[PDB]
């Protein structure tokens, strides 16, 4: 049934943009683990992110954590879209913000700690 | 003159050494020092007699106030009580420059009579906190 979507859920890694796929799935997606991978979601946006590979998961069930499921405005439970991107390409110097109006405690190099 | 007798007792023009006899507790200001700006005072000084009272000036916060000298036999909790709401009264900056959750209520029970008010106000007068009572 078009095998190009797939549900959204938990993941036990602390890290960010990761997302551990079932491992059945290898050469259906074709990418192992040391591809990034293009993830669609709702109001036309979208996130890459790399992956892993573990058994307890179920099939159709990408396993990712709260960060990288807001800005895709996925909720647990929904569908997302996801495809292989070995195009991938290095950029310079992504230019980074805090957001919020305001940081508790905030002053001086945060740099040189939070990045 | 008993006080500063056999004293020599360091001295600058403005300070409000307290002097205590005749069951009350009074302090007398040096207002004028003819050397400056401090002096020792010495049992051959001449002695002036004027006794006259001068209001005391607002900003400065009485006496009168109680703190920790006048509290004594409650010294562990007076030390809990200092140890646990010093930072946030006297350092509120900082409780914002990490995440963490002061205390924000404390009850403190015991019979009559012991001095709990007392030691309300002493903490407020000693911490320069305002203090409101109901
Ligand atoms: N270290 C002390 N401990 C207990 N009581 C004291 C102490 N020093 C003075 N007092 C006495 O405590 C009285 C005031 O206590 P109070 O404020 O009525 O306590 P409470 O409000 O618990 O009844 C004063 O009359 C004072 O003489």
């Amino acid at each position: 049934n078009r095998p190009n979507r797939l549900i959204v859920d938990e993941a036990i890694n602390e890290d960010n943009s990761v997302v551990s796929l079932s491992q059945p799935k290898m050469d259906e997606l074709q990418l192992f683990r040391g591809d990034t991978v293009l993830l669609k979601g709702k109001k036309r946006r979208e996130a890459v992110c790399i992956v892993l590979s573990d058994d307890t998961c179920s099939d159709e069930k990408i396993r990712m954590n709260r960060v990288v499921r807001n800005n895709l405005r996925v909720r647990l439970g929904d569908v997302i879209s996801i495809q292989p991107c070995p195009d991938v390409k290095y950029g310079k110097r992504i230019h980074v913000l805090p957001i919020d109006d305001t940081v508790e405690g905030i002053t001086g190099n945060l740099f040189e700690v939070y990045l | 003159k008993p006080y500063f007798l056999e004293a020599y007792r360091p001295i600058r023009k403005g300070d409000i050494f307290l002097v205590r006899g005749g069951m009350r507790a009074v302090e007398f200001k040096v207002v004028e020092t003819d050397p400056s700006p401090y002096c020792i005072v010495a049992p051959d000084t001449v002695i002036h007699c004027e006794g006259e009272p001068i209001k005391r000036e607002d900003e400065e916060e009485s006496l009168n106030e109680v703190g920790y000298d006048d509290i004594g036999g409650c010294r562990k909790q007076l030390a809990q009580i200092k140890e646990m709401v010093e930072l946030p009264l006297r350092h509120p900056a900082l409780f914002k420059a990490i995440g963490v959750k002061p205390p924000r209520g404390i009850l403190l029970y015991g019979p009559p009579g012991t001095g709990k008010t007392l030691i309300a106000r002493a903490v407020a007068n000693e911490t320069g906190a305002f203090f409101f009572l109901i």
